[PDB]
């Protein structure tokens, strides 16, 4: 399956896509917000019913701000989980060119350049599982009232 | 966004299924191409178990003996290992006692262990008697599935009972 390739490169723009949408909507939600706490500063006067509206305005900013921000958080781990797919199925490729060569016709470098691109692989398997216990790690440190 | 982490392993002779055993549990597909697995690999898949949302990292290894030394770096991380052989290929079965050895060797001493006999869709080309399988499971005290990926056969199965006994003993 090349199919996984360019369905990884999809996944990608269309993350890329989600994440632009989500910066906007931030820097619009802080400049709302920062408008609404002078509102509510300098009238330090006006009708309590329309104070209460103002703070009850903040308040749903709040949360949407934290929906986006959570969102956020985890698009920003998968682009980099499918960065490190991409550079293992590179590595893969490459690997596999070495290995369905006679080795009858491999020089000593080519035995040497098979071996290390070996160690990269695994050495990118290894970075991907770093990230899942990054997650694992901040799970736990969320829990954490 | 998900409770518990679980870390699997497959083990077993290249060739008897054991990244299509993976496939078919990940993607509900199944490829008929050999691809041999270079190396070491990892898929995550998650799944709900007794009102709790489990992340399972399963670790896929290559069978082929020159990555033998790379593979045994991840036993000791598992939680679950699946040791599978091949029910047409004679040699994958009388080669479960050496990959048991290898768990009794480089794995953690309470790691949950099941057997799984795949491509139990060739009846026709069969060597390995169902009961042999269920014979040697008994004797290691541990579970026992005859599979198939390209039929979809006990797959979904295998995977949710093991997970299952890892979160059996995980208070
Ligand atoms: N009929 C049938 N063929 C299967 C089944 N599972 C796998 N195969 C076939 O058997 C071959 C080996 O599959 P594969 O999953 O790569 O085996 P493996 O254990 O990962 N080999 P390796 O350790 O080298 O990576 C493939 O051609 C695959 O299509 C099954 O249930 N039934
Ligand atoms: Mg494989």
């Amino acid at each position: 399956m090349k199919e996984e390739e360019m369905k990884r490169f999809c996944k990608a723009q269309t993350i890329q896509r989600r994440l632009n949408e989500i910066e906007a909507a931030l820097r619009e939600l802080e400049a709302e917000g920062v408008k609404l706490e002078l509102a509510l500063r300098r009238q330090s006067s006006s009708p309590e019913q329309q104070k209460k509206l103002w703070v009850g305005q903040l308040l749903q900013l709040a949360d949407k701000k934290n929906s986006l921000v959570a969102e956020e958080a985890e698009l920003m781990i998968t682009v980099q989980e499918l960065n490190l797919e991409e550079k293992q199925w590179q590595l893969d490729q490459e690997l596999r060119g070495y290995m369905n060569r006679e080795e009858n016709l491999k020089t000593a470098a080519d035995r040497q350049a098979e071996d290390q691109v070996l160690r990269k692989l695994v050495d990118l398997v290894n970075q991907r599982d770093a990230l899942i216990r990054f997650q694992e790690e901040r799970r736990l440190s969320e829990l954490a009232l | 966004t998900y409770d518990l982490l679980f870390k699997l392993l497959l083990i077993g002779d290249s060739g008897v299924g054991k990244t299509c055993v993976l496939f078919r549990f990940s993607d509900d597909a199944f490829n008929t191409t050999f691809i041999s697995t270079i190396g070491i690999d990892f898929k995550i898949k998650t799944v709900e178990l007794q009102g709790k949302k489990i992340k399972l990292q399963i670790w896929d290894t290559a069978g082929q003996e020159r990555f033998h030394t790379i593979t045994t770096s991840y036993y000791r991380g598992a939680m679950g290992i699946m040791l599978v052989y091949d029910i047409t290929n004679g040699k994958s079965f009388e080669n479960i006692s050496k990959w048991l050895r290898n768990i009794d060797e480089h794995a953690n001493e309470d790691v949950e262990r099941m057997l799984l006999g795949n491509k139990c869709d060739m009846d026709d080309k069969r060597v390995v008697p169902k009961g042999k399988g269920e014979q040697i499971a008994r004797e290691h005290g541990i579970r026992f599935f005859e599979t198939s990926a390209k039929a979809n056969i006990n797959i979904e199965k295998a995977f949710l009972t093991l997970a299952e006994d890892i979160l059996r003993k995980t208070p």
